């Protein structure tokens, strides 16, 4: 029952969304332009570029899909995934519910193509003259950090008249007052999204950069500079819904905000922060109580230790997936799952994975495999750091020692529904870990705050 | 002047719209899907909206207006075209059309168009549009980009009726009452929730159900108008009741949901504890506030057997008294020992296994220490549920 703790989430967000910021403050036209130009990030002129923020923390099936469904069923707002994979998955789950549109990644809005992902991002040095944390030196530095994609958007956006919106807000001056632009995104398709609303609701935003929430702010407000919206009009500032969970979801979004000083006070994460505890994957006792250790930093105790003392060969292990933890050893196990099996005596072979096919649904082929035509995903095992933000049920962990972390282990062990189908090596816990406390000890402390609401 | 709003749906439903207000060759039969009824205390609400509707016959009203809705926002529905059925033919028409579910005609929704709002409420889009190319019978010139302006304007207009079973529940109940409600009622009317929540409200309204004169059930749009506009649920009690059900629903969980959230905060923010013992204390008062049979308690307490308020079977909430008894943390830990007595009443040793093998001494000591199966060694400190210093 999430359904009565999500209304003070839906008036909280409403009421964000709805302050009218200052003429002074907001951002013009003339900041965005001699910066599309300019070269070096050294020259960047200190500017703000107001913003708020709204957080979804939790762990993987806390009921942190519905609330996005609900915000994209009463509040105008745009939902957008940091993967292809993230936005095909709420698309399936709120399609399921009610009307859908198609959900475009961060990278298909905010102007991002191809040709912009790749790029020498990071080779410009930043030194932070002033107080450790403020808001103009930060913006700055997230984008410097990430100026070739910055620049190359503005020169797109401006280089290519943008009169969608002001030809009407002529006709209106000439009549009607602010009720004609607001039908302008339905009569031109070709305009961004990021146009038609200031809420820009965020799914595994912990997946993104640390320096691309200013770049996403920054384009919006060039979308919004440029064509002059009715939202940049009545100076309405972005109002972004990151939902994500820190402690699985891998310096981010997630931690930028969380742990950062000054962010904590202009974003105002207390009164805007909401943490589920609920997990729908595991509904088991012993289980349930070790994630919690794993994710809260709960100490170790001698129970939850031996807890986890109830793979490399594929010998006698059908239809089970293994988490390795390096890439070069994900390539060693296709060059040896696909070297046994030729002689197995249901396979029998033939780029995102080592070369060679596995047949177990990739059954048949003709070439056309059964399609644009022969590039598919081999999910019979895949790493630690990619196994997050997915759902299986086969894993079998492939620990090593000398770089064995707990949060790894962590995001590797509950991706499966139930602990029966769960293998492993060598154990994580005991032995030498390396363990964060920072994220724990601010989500410990998160709970211990009368101002941020949960919900079960 | 009775308001009717009506989501009415067709065979494109936008293409028709647009052919039926210009001057007409592709104007299709309008299907009534869901139907609203309203006119300018709790019991008078009740009463007013039940004698609006009838038990035998319709609506009772000797003038009509009828404004028509497609989904979209401007509001889950946005009106397309107002029509005024006021004459004798067009009430009758009426009449069969949304309690009956006899399609209505071309010829009966161009008489009874009224061009005044009509135009009015669309005269803004037609200039946006002259912009954009820069009243609507010039669309000949530039067709399928108003198609296409109208397809965003109103999203969700063309919608398969698969769709509506599918989102709106495959029972009678659920599907009018959420239906009507929800994308109705809503606006007009405080409870703007999800789609789940309605559902969930409506499936809990267990209103006395009578099987239907003949059996059959929901291909194409011909026939869910028939199937939900003569349903019992749509008129009388049940159609005056629902609402106030709703409302009182919803009012009774946030009143216990704020009562038990501020206890949950208060004695959250005050301990003065280890932060095992801390999550050990959310656990439990999430437990103790949403196990699953204090949940269903509380949904049995809430539910409602006759539509009019005045019976009013519904009971007082019991869930925040009975956790009452369990939040008296005024002050093995208090905490340990009612978590770990509480997940024994919803979980499932060593002695009583040891018991029935009756390893430490037996011959099964070897029967699989030595019995490698080839892994790794250390053997007969690499220590062996084996190979640990597996699941
Ligand atoms: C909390 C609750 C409320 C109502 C009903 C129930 C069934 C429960 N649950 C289920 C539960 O806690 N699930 C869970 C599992 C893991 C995670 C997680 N994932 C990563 O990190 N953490 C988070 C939630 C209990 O277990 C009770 C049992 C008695 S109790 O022990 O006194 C209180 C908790």
């Amino acid at each position: 029952t999430s359904m009565h703790g999500v209304q003070p989430i839906l008036k909280r967000i409403r009421e964000l969304s709805q302050q009218q910021l200052d003429g002074a403050q907001v951002p013009h036209l003339q900041w965005f332009r001699d910066v599309a130009a300019l070269e070096s990030p050294a020259g960047l002129p200190l500017r703000e570029f107001p913003f708020a923020v709204y957080l979804i923390t939790g762990n993987a099936g806390s009921g942190k899909s519905t609330c996005v469904q609900t915000i994209n069923e009463v509040l105008d707002c745009v939902v957008t995934g940091a993967t292809r994979i993230a936005a095909q998955n709420m698309y399936a789950k709120l399609s399921g519910a009610f009307l859908s549109r198609p959900i475009n990644t961060i990278f298909h809005e905010f102007g991002f193509r191809g040709n912009h992902v790749q790029a020498q991002l990071g080779q410009y040095p930043y030194t932070l003259t002033s107080n450790p944390a403020s808001l103009e030196d930060l913006q700055r530095r997230d984008l410097t950090y990430y100026w070739e994609v910055i620049l190359d958007l503005t020169k797109r956006a401006l280089a290519a008249l943008r009169n969608e919106f002001r030809a009407l807000a002529a006709l209106e001056r000439t009549l009607a007052e602010g009720a004609l632009t607001r039908l302008a995104p339905a009569t031109h398709g070709a305009l961004p999204a990021f146009t038609r609303s200031n809420v820009i609701v965020i799914d595994e935003a912990g997946l993104l950069g640390r320096h691309l929430l200013t770049a996403v702010v920054y384009c919006w407000w060039m979308i919004n500079a440029l064509y002059h919206t009715p939202q940049y009009a009545a100076r309405l500032r972005p109002v972004l819904v990151c939902v994500g969970s820190p402690t699985q979801t891998a310096e981010n979004v997630l931690t930028y905000l969380i742990c950062n000083r000054t962010l904590r006070e202009y974003a105002r994460l207390s009164y805007s922060w909401a943490i589920f505890i609920n997990n729908k994957r595991c509904v088991e006792h012993e289980f349930g109580n070790l994630m919690k250790v794993l994710e809260y930093g709960l100490p170790i105790t001698e129970e939850h230790m031996q807890f986890v003392d109830r793979i490399t060969n594929p010998a006698n292990l059908p239809g089970w997936t293994r988490l390795f933890s390096s890439h070069k050893e994900v390539s060693a196990y296709m060059a040896k799952l696909h070297a046994y099996l030729k002689v197995t005596r249901v396979v029998f072979t033939l780029q995102d994975q080592d070369a060679t096919y596995v047949l177990n649904t990739l059954m048949g082929y003709t070439p056309y495999v059964v399609v644009v035509n022969y590039g598919i995903s081999s999910k019979l095992a895949m790493t630690i750091t990619r196994s997050q933000g997915l759902s299986l049920d086969k894993v079998a962990i492939c620990f090593t020692p000398g770089n064995l972390r707990l949060n790894s282990a962590y995001v590797a062990m509950s991706r499966t529904t139930s602990s029966e189908f769960l293998r492993m090596n060598l154990n994580p816990l005991r032995e030498r870990h390396e363990r964060d406390d920072v994220i724990s000890e601010h989500i410990l402390s998160a709970l211990r705050d009368p101002n941020v609401v949960i919900v079960y | 002047p009775v308001e009717v709003t009506a989501l009415y749906a067709t065979d494109c439903v936008i293409t028709s719209s647009i052919a039926l207000l210009t001057n007409s060759l592709g104007a299709e039969p309008v299907y009534i899907f869901s139907y609203d009824a309203y006119t300018h205390t709790e019991q008078d609400r009740f009463e007013e909206s039940r004698a609006l509707y009838q038990a035998s016959g319709g609506l009772n009203g000797d003038s009509f207006r009828v404004t028509f809705c497609l989904l979209g926002t401007e509001g889950r529905t946005r009106p397309m075209f107002v029509c005024r059925f006021e004459r004798a033919d067009d009430v009758a028409a009426l009449q069969d059309a949304l309690a009956h579910g006899t399609p209505l005609q071309p010829d009966h929704i161009a008489a009874t168009l009224d061009a005044e709002a009509t135009f009015a409420l669309h005269a803004n889009m037609i200039l946006a549009l002259t912009v954009a190319i820069n009243l609507t019978t010039l669309y000949v010139h530039h067709e399928v980009r108003v198609l296409a302006a109208y397809r965003r304007a109103y999203y969700g207009s063309a919608q398969s009726p698969f769709w509506f079973l599918s989102k709106f529940g495959p029972d009678e109940k659920s599907l009018v009452l959420t239906t009507r409600y929800y994308l109705l009622q809503a606006q007009r009317l405080t409870a703007t929730y999800d789609l789940q929540a309605i559902k969930d409200i409506c499936a809990t309204y267990a209103i006395p159900h009578a099987p239907r004169p003949d059996t059959v059930s929901a291909t194409s749009f011909a026939a869910i108008t028939r199937f939900c506009c003569t349903s019992q649920y749509a008129r009388g009690a049940a159609a005056a009741g629902f609402p106030l059900y709703v409302e009182r629903r919803i009012a009774a969980d946030v009143r216990e949901t704020s009562a038990l959230e501020k206890f949950i905060t208060h004695d959250r923010s005050c301990l003065r504890v280890s932060d095992r013992e801390f999550i050990t204390y959310i656990y439990l008062a999430h437990f103790e506030c949403f196990s699953p049979p204090r949940l269903a308690t509380h949904l049995r307490a809430v539910t409602t057997h006759d539509p009019n308020p005045a019976a009013s079977t519904e009971q007082p909430s019991p869930l925040g008294r009975e956790a009452v008894e369990q939040f008296f943390c005024h002050v093995v830990s208090f905490f340990e020992r009612k978590a770990s007595r509480n997940a024994l009443e919803h979980f499932g040793t060593l002695t009583e296994v040891l018991g029935r093998y009756n390893p430490d001494a037996g011959g099964t000591v070897e029967g699989f220490a030595s019995e490698l199966l080839g892994r790794i060694v250390a053997c007969i400190f690499v220590a062996l549920c084996v190979s640990l210093c597996i699941d």
